[PDB]
Protein backbone atom coordinates (compact mmCIF):
# COMPACT_ATOMS: atom_id res chain seq x y z
CA UNK A 1 0.00 0.00 0.00
CA UNK A 2 0.86 3.66 0.60
CA UNK A 3 4.08 4.97 1.64
CA UNK A 4 4.60 4.81 4.90
CA UNK A 5 6.20 8.15 6.56
CA UNK A 6 9.41 9.16 6.26
CA UNK B 1 7.54 23.34 20.78
CA UNK B 2 6.44 19.89 21.07
CA UNK B 3 4.07 17.69 19.10
CA UNK B 4 0.20 18.00 20.41
CA UNK B 5 -1.41 15.52 18.67
CA UNK B 6 -5.00 16.30 19.77
CA UNK B 7 -4.77 20.02 18.14
CA UNK B 8 -5.26 17.39 14.85
CA UNK B 9 -8.57 15.82 16.54
CA UNK B 10 -10.95 18.99 15.03
CA UNK B 11 -14.05 18.89 12.63
CA UNK B 12 -12.21 22.84 11.88
CA UNK B 13 -9.97 22.86 8.97
CA UNK B 14 -8.73 26.19 9.38
CA UNK B 15 -7.43 25.26 13.42
CA UNK B 16 -6.05 21.58 11.61
CA UNK B 17 -3.97 23.41 9.12
CA UNK B 18 -2.97 25.73 11.64
CA UNK B 19 -1.69 22.75 13.45
CA UNK B 20 0.20 21.36 10.17
CA UNK B 21 1.87 24.48 9.74
CA UNK B 22 2.73 25.46 13.46
CA UNK B 23 3.40 21.83 14.78
CA UNK B 24 5.83 21.36 10.98
CA UNK B 25 6.65 18.15 9.32
CA UNK B 26 8.04 16.27 12.67
CA UNK B 27 4.87 16.03 14.12
CA UNK B 28 2.56 15.22 11.31
CA UNK B 29 4.34 11.98 11.01
CA UNK B 30 2.35 11.09 14.32
CA UNK B 31 -0.82 11.30 12.24
CA UNK B 32 0.32 7.44 10.40
CA UNK B 33 0.29 5.47 13.88
CA UNK B 34 -2.46 7.59 15.62
CA UNK B 35 -5.33 6.05 17.48
CA UNK B 36 -8.34 6.12 15.15
CA UNK B 37 -10.28 8.31 16.68
CA UNK B 38 -7.11 10.82 15.68
CA UNK B 39 -7.47 9.68 12.13
CA UNK B 40 -11.31 9.23 11.87
CA UNK B 41 -11.35 13.55 12.73
CA UNK B 42 -7.89 14.45 11.02
CA UNK B 43 -8.79 12.32 7.95
CA UNK B 44 -12.30 13.77 6.82
CA UNK B 45 -13.24 14.01 3.14
CA UNK B 46 -13.97 17.22 3.69
CA UNK B 47 -9.97 18.07 5.43
CA UNK B 48 -8.46 16.32 2.58
CA UNK B 49 -10.68 18.62 0.42
CA UNK B 50 -10.01 22.22 2.03
CA UNK B 51 -6.31 20.86 3.15
CA UNK B 52 -5.37 20.45 -0.75
CA UNK B 53 -7.16 23.46 -1.99
CA UNK B 54 -5.30 25.76 0.50
CA UNK B 55 -1.77 23.44 -0.75
CA UNK B 56 -2.54 24.14 -4.34
CA UNK B 57 -2.63 28.01 -3.91
CA UNK B 58 0.28 28.19 -1.67
CA UNK B 59 2.36 26.11 -4.21
CA UNK B 60 1.23 28.54 -6.64
CA UNK B 61 2.89 30.99 -4.98
CA UNK B 62 6.44 29.05 -3.65
CA UNK B 63 9.23 31.00 -4.78
CA UNK B 64 12.12 28.38 -3.97
CA UNK B 65 14.36 27.81 -1.15
CA UNK B 66 12.41 24.80 0.05
CA UNK B 67 9.15 25.26 2.46
CA UNK B 68 8.50 24.01 5.88
CA UNK B 69 4.77 24.39 5.54
CA UNK B 70 4.32 22.84 1.88
CA UNK B 71 6.06 20.25 3.55
CA UNK B 72 3.98 19.37 6.00
CA UNK B 73 0.97 19.68 3.93
CA UNK B 74 1.80 17.26 1.54
CA UNK B 75 3.14 14.74 4.32
CA UNK B 76 -0.22 15.64 5.82
CA UNK B 77 -2.00 14.64 2.59
CA UNK B 78 -0.28 11.62 1.63
CA UNK B 79 -0.50 10.29 5.48
CA UNK B 80 -4.81 10.53 4.56
CA UNK B 81 -4.03 8.01 1.93
CA UNK B 82 -2.01 6.00 3.74
CA UNK B 83 -4.81 6.19 7.06
CA UNK B 84 -7.61 5.63 4.02
CA UNK B 85 -5.83 2.00 2.99
CA UNK B 86 -5.15 0.94 6.28
CA UNK B 87 -8.04 1.92 8.37
CA UNK B 88 -11.29 0.66 7.49
CA UNK B 89 -13.33 3.48 9.32
CA UNK B 90 -12.08 5.63 6.32
CA UNK B 91 -13.06 6.19 2.85
CA UNK B 92 -12.48 9.39 0.64
CA UNK B 93 -15.52 10.87 -1.31
CA UNK B 94 -15.19 11.29 -4.86
CA UNK B 95 -13.75 14.43 -4.89
CA UNK B 96 -10.88 13.91 -2.59
CA UNK B 97 -8.26 12.65 -5.18
CA UNK B 98 -8.95 15.55 -8.07
CA UNK B 99 -8.17 18.45 -5.15
CA UNK B 100 -5.49 16.42 -4.51
CA UNK B 101 -3.73 16.23 -7.51
CA UNK B 102 -4.75 19.73 -7.97
CA UNK B 103 -2.23 20.72 -4.96
CA UNK B 104 0.25 18.28 -6.74
CA UNK B 105 0.31 19.87 -9.96
CA UNK B 106 0.80 23.09 -8.50
CA UNK B 107 4.16 22.25 -7.37
CA UNK B 108 4.71 20.72 -10.68
CA UNK B 109 3.70 23.37 -12.40
CA UNK B 110 5.53 25.90 -10.71
CA UNK B 111 8.89 27.40 -11.98
CA UNK B 112 10.86 25.74 -9.52
CA UNK B 113 10.05 22.44 -9.64
CA UNK B 114 13.35 21.36 -10.97
CA UNK B 115 15.28 23.59 -8.68
CA UNK B 116 18.53 22.23 -6.96
CA UNK B 117 18.40 22.26 -3.25
CA UNK B 118 18.56 20.34 -0.32
CA UNK B 119 15.52 22.50 1.29
CA UNK B 120 13.78 22.32 -1.70
CA UNK B 121 13.91 18.69 -2.21
CA UNK B 122 12.80 18.15 0.92
CA UNK B 123 9.17 19.19 -0.07
CA UNK B 124 9.82 18.24 -3.44
CA UNK B 125 10.22 14.34 -1.72
CA UNK B 126 6.63 14.76 -0.39
CA UNK B 127 5.40 15.61 -3.68
CA UNK B 128 6.75 12.94 -5.29
CA UNK B 129 5.66 10.37 -2.88
CA UNK B 130 2.16 11.76 -2.66
CA UNK B 131 1.98 11.17 -6.38
CA UNK B 132 1.91 7.24 -5.78
CA UNK B 133 0.23 7.67 -2.06
CA UNK B 134 -2.80 9.02 -3.95
CA UNK B 135 -2.95 6.76 -6.84
CA UNK B 136 -1.90 9.24 -9.54
CA UNK B 137 0.85 7.43 -10.83
CA UNK B 138 -0.51 7.20 -14.17
CA UNK B 139 -0.67 11.55 -14.53
CA UNK B 140 2.82 11.82 -13.86
CA UNK B 141 5.23 9.67 -16.38
CA UNK B 142 6.47 13.46 -17.69
CA UNK B 143 7.53 14.28 -14.66
CA UNK B 144 9.80 11.43 -14.22
CA UNK B 145 10.78 11.58 -17.59
CA UNK B 146 12.37 14.97 -16.94
CA UNK B 147 14.00 14.32 -13.88
CA UNK B 148 15.54 11.16 -15.68
CA UNK B 149 17.02 13.65 -18.11
CA UNK B 150 17.91 16.92 -16.13
CA UNK B 151 19.65 14.89 -13.10
CA UNK B 152 23.34 15.40 -13.30
CA UNK B 153 26.30 15.85 -10.82
CA UNK B 154 25.08 18.80 -9.44
CA UNK B 155 21.54 17.37 -8.26
CA UNK B 156 23.44 14.27 -6.88
CA UNK B 157 25.47 16.48 -4.45
CA UNK B 158 22.34 17.17 -1.90
CA UNK B 159 20.80 13.54 -0.37
CA UNK B 160 17.66 15.07 0.00
CA UNK B 161 17.64 15.53 -4.13
CA UNK B 162 18.94 11.76 -4.57
CA UNK B 163 15.94 10.61 -2.12
CA UNK B 164 13.66 12.86 -3.67
CA UNK B 165 14.18 12.00 -7.12
CA UNK B 166 14.44 8.24 -6.15
CA UNK B 167 10.88 8.32 -5.63
CA UNK B 168 9.87 8.25 -9.60
CA UNK B 169 11.38 4.67 -9.26
CA UNK B 170 8.05 3.86 -6.72
CA UNK B 171 5.84 5.59 -8.65
CA UNK B 172 6.96 3.58 -11.70
CA UNK B 173 6.62 0.16 -9.19
CA UNK B 174 2.95 1.48 -7.48
CA UNK B 175 1.82 2.07 -11.14
CA UNK B 176 1.37 -1.82 -11.74
CA UNK B 177 -1.74 -1.56 -9.24
CA UNK B 178 -3.24 1.40 -11.20
CA UNK B 179 -4.98 0.51 -14.60
CA UNK B 180 -4.85 3.81 -15.88
CA UNK B 181 -1.10 3.38 -15.83
CA UNK B 182 -1.19 -0.07 -17.03
CA UNK B 183 -3.61 0.77 -20.01
CA UNK B 184 -0.73 3.85 -20.74
CA UNK B 185 2.92 2.52 -19.83
CA UNK B 186 3.05 0.80 -23.08
CA UNK B 187 3.44 4.05 -25.14
CA UNK B 188 5.79 5.33 -22.99
CA UNK B 189 8.82 5.87 -25.40
CA UNK B 190 10.69 8.82 -24.09
CA UNK B 191 9.95 7.31 -20.46
CA UNK B 192 12.04 4.31 -21.24
CA UNK B 193 14.87 6.03 -23.70
CA UNK B 194 15.20 7.85 -20.29
CA UNK B 195 15.25 4.81 -18.05
CA UNK B 196 17.96 3.26 -20.30
CA UNK B 197 20.60 6.64 -20.58
CA UNK B 198 20.12 6.85 -16.94
CA UNK B 199 20.65 3.52 -15.95
CA UNK B 200 23.65 3.73 -18.31
CA UNK B 201 25.59 6.40 -17.35
CA UNK B 202 28.86 4.61 -15.98
CA UNK B 203 29.54 7.70 -13.30
CA UNK B 204 27.15 6.51 -11.00
CA UNK B 205 29.25 3.73 -10.59
CA UNK B 206 30.75 3.48 -7.39
CA UNK B 207 28.50 6.87 -6.75
CA UNK B 208 26.44 7.89 -3.94
CA UNK B 209 24.12 7.91 -6.82
CA UNK B 210 24.27 4.46 -7.74
CA UNK B 211 21.51 2.94 -6.12
CA UNK B 212 19.21 4.89 -8.54
CA UNK B 213 21.41 3.22 -11.49
CA UNK B 214 19.91 0.04 -10.36
CA UNK B 215 16.69 1.21 -9.49
CA UNK B 216 16.45 2.43 -13.14
CA UNK B 217 18.10 -0.92 -14.14
CA UNK B 218 14.85 -2.20 -12.24
CA UNK B 219 12.16 -0.46 -13.11
CA UNK B 220 13.34 -0.84 -17.22
CA UNK B 221 13.33 -4.60 -16.55
CA UNK B 222 9.68 -4.80 -15.23
CA UNK B 223 8.53 -3.00 -18.64
CA UNK B 224 10.13 -6.50 -20.33
CA UNK B 225 6.34 -7.99 -19.20
CA UNK B 226 4.70 -5.71 -21.97
CA UNK B 227 5.70 -7.95 -24.33
CA UNK B 228 3.43 -6.49 -27.32
CA UNK B 229 3.82 -2.71 -26.51
CA UNK B 230 5.11 -0.34 -28.82
CA UNK B 231 8.14 -0.05 -26.18
CA UNK B 232 9.17 -3.86 -26.44
CA UNK B 233 12.11 -3.01 -28.99
CA UNK B 234 13.64 -0.15 -26.59
CA UNK B 235 13.09 -1.68 -23.30
CA UNK B 236 14.86 -5.23 -24.97
CA UNK B 237 17.82 -2.79 -26.68
CA UNK B 238 18.60 -1.06 -23.57
CA UNK B 239 18.00 -3.99 -21.42
CA UNK B 240 20.31 -5.64 -23.66
CA UNK B 241 22.75 -2.26 -23.35
CA UNK B 242 22.61 -2.58 -19.57
CA UNK B 243 23.56 -6.42 -19.73
CA UNK B 244 26.57 -5.75 -22.32
CA UNK B 245 28.07 -2.37 -20.08
CA UNK B 246 27.93 -3.71 -17.12
CA UNK B 247 29.90 -6.67 -15.14
CA UNK B 248 27.54 -9.64 -13.29
CA UNK B 249 30.00 -9.25 -10.80
CA UNK B 250 32.07 -6.31 -9.60
CA UNK B 251 31.75 -2.60 -10.33
CA UNK B 252 28.32 -1.40 -11.26
CA UNK B 253 27.31 -5.00 -10.60
CA UNK B 254 24.39 -3.64 -8.73
CA UNK B 255 22.84 -1.85 -11.86
CA UNK B 256 23.30 -5.35 -14.09
CA UNK B 257 21.62 -7.55 -11.05
CA UNK B 258 18.82 -5.05 -10.91
CA UNK B 259 17.53 -4.89 -14.76
CA UNK B 260 18.39 -9.37 -14.28
CA UNK B 261 16.16 -9.37 -11.31
CA UNK B 262 13.33 -8.03 -13.23
CA UNK B 263 13.32 -8.79 -16.19
CA UNK B 264 14.25 -12.43 -15.71
CA UNK B 265 10.47 -13.13 -13.63
CA UNK B 266 8.87 -10.55 -16.11
CA UNK B 267 10.48 -12.45 -19.13
CA UNK B 268 12.55 -14.83 -20.45
CA UNK B 269 16.33 -15.24 -19.45
CA UNK B 270 17.32 -16.00 -23.06
CA UNK B 271 16.46 -13.23 -24.74
CA UNK B 272 19.33 -11.10 -23.35
CA UNK B 273 21.76 -14.66 -23.25
CA UNK B 274 21.87 -13.93 -19.52
CA UNK B 275 20.19 -17.68 -18.90
CA UNK B 276 22.37 -19.38 -15.60
CA UNK B 277 24.79 -16.43 -15.02
CA UNK B 278 23.95 -17.77 -11.29
CA UNK B 279 26.50 -20.34 -11.63
CA UNK B 280 29.73 -17.75 -12.80
CA UNK B 281 28.42 -15.41 -10.05
CA UNK B 282 28.62 -17.98 -7.14
CA UNK B 283 32.37 -18.23 -8.26
CA UNK B 284 33.29 -14.58 -8.96
CA UNK B 285 31.22 -13.65 -5.32
CA UNK B 286 32.26 -16.56 -3.34
CA UNK B 287 35.70 -17.14 -4.73
CA UNK B 288 37.85 -18.30 -1.63
CA UNK B 289 37.54 -21.55 -0.14
CA UNK B 290 38.69 -23.14 3.57
CA UNK B 291 38.34 -26.26 4.59
CA UNK B 292 37.69 -26.55 8.35
CA UNK B 293 37.05 -30.17 8.47
CA UNK B 294 36.60 -33.26 6.46
CA UNK B 295 32.73 -32.22 7.50
CA UNK B 296 32.51 -28.17 7.14
CA UNK B 297 33.17 -26.18 3.89
CA UNK B 298 33.26 -22.26 3.87
CA UNK B 299 33.35 -20.27 0.35
CA UNK B 300 33.25 -16.67 1.44
CA UNK B 301 33.96 -13.16 -0.95
CA UNK B 302 36.22 -12.00 1.52
CA UNK B 303 37.34 -13.43 4.74
CA UNK B 304 40.76 -13.70 6.62
CA UNK B 305 42.40 -16.51 7.58
CA UNK B 306 42.15 -15.48 10.95
CA UNK B 307 38.49 -15.35 10.45
CA UNK B 308 38.03 -18.81 8.65
CA UNK B 309 40.47 -20.07 11.82
CA UNK B 310 37.72 -18.69 14.29
CA UNK B 311 34.68 -19.65 12.63
CA UNK B 312 35.69 -22.97 12.32
CA UNK B 313 36.19 -23.47 15.81
CA UNK B 314 33.54 -21.69 16.94
CA UNK B 315 31.17 -24.39 15.02
CA UNK B 316 33.35 -27.30 16.35
CA UNK B 317 32.65 -25.84 19.89
CA UNK B 318 29.17 -25.19 19.21
CA UNK B 319 29.02 -29.08 17.69
CA UNK B 320 30.08 -30.61 20.73
CA UNK B 321 27.88 -28.08 23.08
CA UNK B 322 24.94 -28.77 20.72
CA UNK B 323 25.01 -32.54 20.75
CA UNK B 324 25.18 -32.94 24.88
CA UNK B 325 22.82 -30.21 25.27
CA UNK B 326 20.22 -32.24 23.34
CA UNK B 327 21.45 -35.63 24.70
CA UNK B 328 21.53 -36.84 20.57
CA UNK B 329 24.43 -39.46 21.44
CA UNK B 330 25.56 -38.40 17.76
CA UNK B 331 22.96 -40.47 16.38
CA UNK B 332 21.20 -38.69 13.22
CA UNK B 333 18.03 -39.27 12.10
CA UNK B 334 17.10 -41.37 10.06
CA UNK B 335 17.14 -41.14 6.19
CA UNK B 336 19.54 -38.25 6.84
CA UNK B 337 22.88 -38.43 4.73
CA UNK B 338 23.94 -34.35 5.62
CA UNK B 339 27.57 -35.10 6.87
CA UNK B 340 29.00 -32.48 5.00
CA UNK B 341 27.93 -28.57 5.61
CA UNK B 342 28.97 -25.66 3.16
CA UNK B 343 29.17 -22.67 4.67
CA UNK B 344 28.67 -19.44 2.38
CA UNK B 345 29.51 -16.15 3.94
CA UNK B 346 29.34 -12.53 1.76
CA UNK B 347 31.33 -9.53 2.86
CA UNK B 348 28.56 -7.61 3.87
CA UNK B 349 24.67 -7.58 4.31
CA UNK B 350 24.73 -5.49 1.22
CA UNK B 351 26.62 -8.43 -0.31
CA UNK B 352 23.69 -10.92 0.71
CA UNK B 353 20.91 -8.85 -0.21
CA UNK B 354 22.56 -8.22 -4.35
CA UNK B 355 23.93 -12.13 -4.70
CA UNK B 356 22.14 -14.80 -2.28
CA UNK B 357 19.30 -14.00 -3.94
CA UNK B 358 19.74 -15.13 -7.35
CA UNK B 359 22.67 -17.55 -6.62
CA UNK B 360 20.79 -19.72 -4.02
CA UNK B 361 17.33 -18.75 -4.78
CA UNK B 362 16.49 -17.35 -1.37
CA UNK B 363 14.47 -14.07 0.25
CA UNK B 364 17.14 -11.71 1.93
CA UNK B 365 15.12 -9.80 3.84
CA UNK B 366 16.45 -11.60 6.85
CA UNK B 367 20.23 -11.88 9.38
CA UNK B 368 20.84 -15.64 7.36
CA UNK B 369 19.47 -18.83 5.82
CA UNK B 370 19.82 -22.60 6.23
CA UNK B 371 18.84 -24.72 3.15
CA UNK B 372 18.78 -28.07 4.20
CA UNK B 373 18.03 -29.30 0.37
CA UNK B 374 16.95 -33.48 0.89
CA UNK B 375 18.90 -35.15 3.81
CA UNK B 376 17.55 -38.68 1.95
CA UNK B 377 19.53 -37.83 -1.41
CA UNK B 378 22.67 -39.48 -1.43
CA UNK B 379 25.64 -36.55 -1.97
CA UNK B 380 23.01 -34.20 -0.66
CA UNK B 381 25.13 -31.07 0.49
CA UNK B 382 23.12 -28.55 2.93
CA UNK B 383 23.89 -25.21 2.98
CA UNK B 384 23.54 -21.90 5.20
CA UNK B 385 23.55 -18.45 4.27
CA UNK B 386 25.51 -15.67 5.98
CA UNK B 387 27.09 -12.32 6.35
CA UNK B 388 29.94 -10.65 8.13
CA UNK B 389 29.06 -7.40 10.28
CA UNK B 390 30.78 -5.28 12.83
CA UNK B 391 28.39 -6.18 15.78
CA UNK B 392 28.58 -9.98 14.50
CA UNK B 393 30.75 -11.98 17.08
CA UNK B 394 34.16 -12.18 17.22
CA UNK B 395 36.67 -13.35 16.26
CA UNK B 396 35.16 -14.96 12.80
CA UNK B 397 32.64 -11.55 13.08
CA UNK B 398 29.80 -13.69 10.91
CA UNK B 399 26.35 -12.28 11.82
CA UNK B 400 24.65 -15.26 13.07
CA UNK B 401 27.49 -17.70 12.20
CA UNK B 402 26.27 -20.22 15.62
CA UNK B 403 22.65 -19.46 14.83
CA UNK B 404 22.57 -21.09 11.32
CA UNK B 405 25.15 -23.76 12.65
CA UNK B 406 22.63 -24.86 15.19
CA UNK B 407 20.01 -25.18 11.93
CA UNK B 408 21.87 -27.56 10.38
CA UNK B 409 22.89 -29.65 13.55
CA UNK B 410 18.95 -29.13 15.02
CA UNK B 411 17.56 -30.09 11.13
CA UNK B 412 20.02 -33.39 10.90
CA UNK B 413 19.69 -34.66 14.95
CA UNK B 414 16.31 -33.50 16.06
CA UNK B 415 13.99 -33.05 12.76
CA UNK B 416 12.80 -36.22 10.45
CA UNK B 417 12.71 -35.10 6.80
CA UNK B 418 13.53 -31.94 4.82
CA UNK B 419 12.31 -28.41 6.15
CA UNK B 420 8.63 -28.84 4.62
CA UNK B 421 8.00 -32.01 5.98
CA UNK B 422 6.60 -31.14 9.41
CA UNK B 423 2.91 -30.75 9.56
CA UNK B 424 2.62 -28.76 12.62
CA UNK B 425 4.57 -25.70 13.23
CA UNK B 426 7.86 -25.89 14.74
CA UNK B 427 8.91 -22.62 14.30
CA UNK B 428 9.12 -21.68 17.73
CA UNK B 429 11.07 -24.73 18.63
CA UNK B 430 14.00 -24.58 14.88
CA UNK B 431 14.22 -20.46 16.17
CA UNK B 432 14.13 -21.53 19.69
CA UNK B 433 16.67 -24.16 19.79
CA UNK B 434 18.94 -22.29 17.45
CA UNK B 435 19.21 -18.98 19.99
CA UNK B 436 19.25 -20.87 23.00
CA UNK B 437 22.32 -22.93 21.83
CA UNK B 438 24.33 -19.89 20.40
CA UNK B 439 23.32 -17.66 23.13
CA UNK B 440 23.04 -20.15 26.04
CA UNK B 441 21.96 -17.41 28.84
CA UNK B 442 22.94 -14.04 27.32
CA UNK B 443 20.71 -12.33 25.45
CA UNK B 444 19.47 -8.85 26.92
CA UNK B 445 16.55 -8.41 24.63
CA UNK B 446 14.71 -11.68 25.33
CA UNK B 447 15.02 -9.95 28.95
CA UNK B 448 14.43 -6.73 27.69
CA UNK B 449 10.94 -7.98 25.81
CA UNK B 450 9.58 -9.29 29.24
CA UNK B 451 9.91 -6.34 30.93
CA UNK B 452 8.22 -3.74 28.58
CA UNK B 453 4.91 -4.99 29.55
CA UNK B 454 4.30 -7.21 26.40
CA UNK B 455 4.63 -10.81 26.71
CA UNK B 456 3.04 -14.14 25.41
CA UNK B 457 1.85 -17.31 26.62
CA UNK B 458 3.30 -20.92 26.14
CA UNK B 459 0.12 -21.57 24.24
CA UNK B 460 0.69 -18.08 22.14
CA UNK B 461 4.38 -19.39 21.37
CA UNK B 462 4.00 -22.66 19.93
CA UNK B 463 1.27 -21.33 17.23
CA UNK B 464 4.02 -18.64 15.90
CA UNK B 465 4.70 -18.46 12.30
CA UNK B 466 7.14 -16.68 9.88
CA UNK B 467 4.09 -14.47 8.89
CA UNK B 468 4.85 -10.50 9.25
CA UNK B 469 8.07 -11.71 10.51
CA UNK B 470 7.65 -10.96 13.84
CA UNK B 471 11.28 -11.05 15.11
CA UNK B 472 9.87 -10.32 19.08
CA UNK B 473 8.23 -13.40 18.72
CA UNK B 474 9.67 -15.93 16.66
CA UNK B 475 13.40 -15.39 17.98
CA UNK B 476 12.81 -13.78 21.85
CA UNK B 477 9.88 -15.88 22.98
CA UNK B 478 11.15 -18.79 20.59
CA UNK B 479 14.36 -18.67 23.29
CA UNK B 480 12.52 -18.05 26.26
CA UNK B 481 10.16 -21.20 25.56
CA UNK B 482 13.29 -23.48 24.61
CA UNK B 483 15.29 -21.93 27.53
CA UNK B 484 12.64 -22.25 30.11
CA UNK B 485 11.89 -26.28 28.91
CA UNK B 486 14.95 -26.47 28.70
CA UNK B 487 15.79 -25.31 32.62
CA UNK B 488 12.97 -26.76 34.02
CA UNK B 489 11.63 -29.38 32.38
CA UNK B 490 14.62 -31.31 30.06
CA UNK B 491 12.90 -34.48 30.50
CA UNK B 492 9.48 -33.63 28.87
CA UNK B 493 12.27 -31.33 26.16
CA UNK B 494 13.43 -35.42 25.06
CA UNK B 495 10.07 -36.62 24.56
CA UNK B 496 9.19 -34.12 22.24
CA UNK B 497 11.91 -34.75 20.24
CA UNK B 498 11.35 -38.35 20.40
CA UNK B 499 8.47 -37.65 18.20
CA UNK B 500 10.54 -34.64 16.05
CA UNK B 501 12.90 -37.31 15.34
CA UNK B 502 10.54 -39.88 14.02
CA UNK B 503 8.52 -37.19 11.98
CA UNK B 504 5.52 -37.87 14.34
CA UNK B 505 4.27 -34.37 14.03
CA UNK B 506 0.58 -34.57 15.29
CA UNK B 507 2.25 -36.39 19.03
CA UNK B 508 4.71 -33.64 18.88
CA UNK B 509 1.82 -31.24 18.40
CA UNK B 510 -0.22 -33.32 21.41
CA UNK B 511 2.82 -33.34 23.73
CA UNK B 512 3.42 -29.20 23.60
CA UNK B 513 -0.13 -28.32 23.96
CA UNK B 514 -0.02 -30.05 26.80
CA UNK B 515 2.84 -28.25 28.54
CA UNK B 516 0.90 -24.84 27.37
CA UNK B 517 -1.72 -25.91 29.49
CA UNK B 518 0.28 -26.78 32.67
CA UNK B 519 3.28 -25.15 32.83
CA UNK B 520 1.64 -21.99 31.68
CA UNK B 521 2.43 -21.41 35.33
CA UNK B 522 5.29 -21.93 35.85
CA UNK B 523 6.53 -20.00 32.44
CA UNK B 524 4.95 -16.83 33.67
CA UNK B 525 6.47 -16.92 36.95
CA UNK B 526 9.64 -17.69 35.60
CA UNK B 527 9.80 -14.93 33.11
CA UNK B 528 9.38 -12.40 36.09
CA UNK B 529 12.44 -13.96 37.74
CA UNK B 530 14.29 -13.52 34.46
CA UNK B 531 13.20 -9.88 34.71
CA UNK B 532 14.36 -9.70 38.37
CA UNK B 533 17.79 -10.96 38.44
CA UNK C 1 6.66 -14.12 -4.99
CA UNK C 2 7.42 -11.74 -7.26
CA UNK C 3 10.41 -9.08 -7.11
CA UNK C 4 9.59 -6.35 -4.54
CA UNK C 5 9.55 -2.44 -4.73
CA UNK C 6 12.84 0.05 -5.32
CA1 LIG D 1 -10.41 2.64 4.55
CA1 LIG E 1 35.33 -9.18 4.95
CA1 LIG F 1 15.72 -33.04 9.01
CA1 LIG G 1 7.57 -7.65 24.86
ZN1 LIG H 1 16.97 -19.15 12.30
Amino acid sequence: GPPGPP
Amino acid sequence: EQCDLSQFQTTSSNQLMAAIRQQGASCVNALFSADTGVQEAAFSSNHMYNVAQYTRTLAQQYAGGGSDELEALYLYLRAGYYAEFYNSNITFLSWVTPAVKGAVDAFVQNAHFYDNGDAHGKVLNEVIITMDSAGLQHAYLDVVTQWLTRWNAQYAEHWYMRNAVNGVFTLLFGGQWNNQYTSLIGEQTALVTALQAFALDRTKVNSPTEFMAANAARELGRLARYTDATIAPKVTEGLTAIFGQYPSYGDGDAIWLGAADTASYYADCSQFNICGFEDALRDAALNQTFICSDTIKIRSQDMSQAQHLAACDKMAYEESFFHTTLETGNQPVADDHNTQLQVNIFNSDTDYGKYAGPIFGIDTNNGGMYLEGNPANVGNIPNFIAYEASYANPDHFVWNLEHEYVHYLDGRFNMYGDFGTPTELVVWWSEGVAEYVSRVNDNPQAIATIQDGSTYTLAQVFDTTYDGFDVDRIYRWGYLAVRFMFERHPDEVQRMLSATRQGRWAEYKAIISGWANQYQSEFAQWTEALAKG
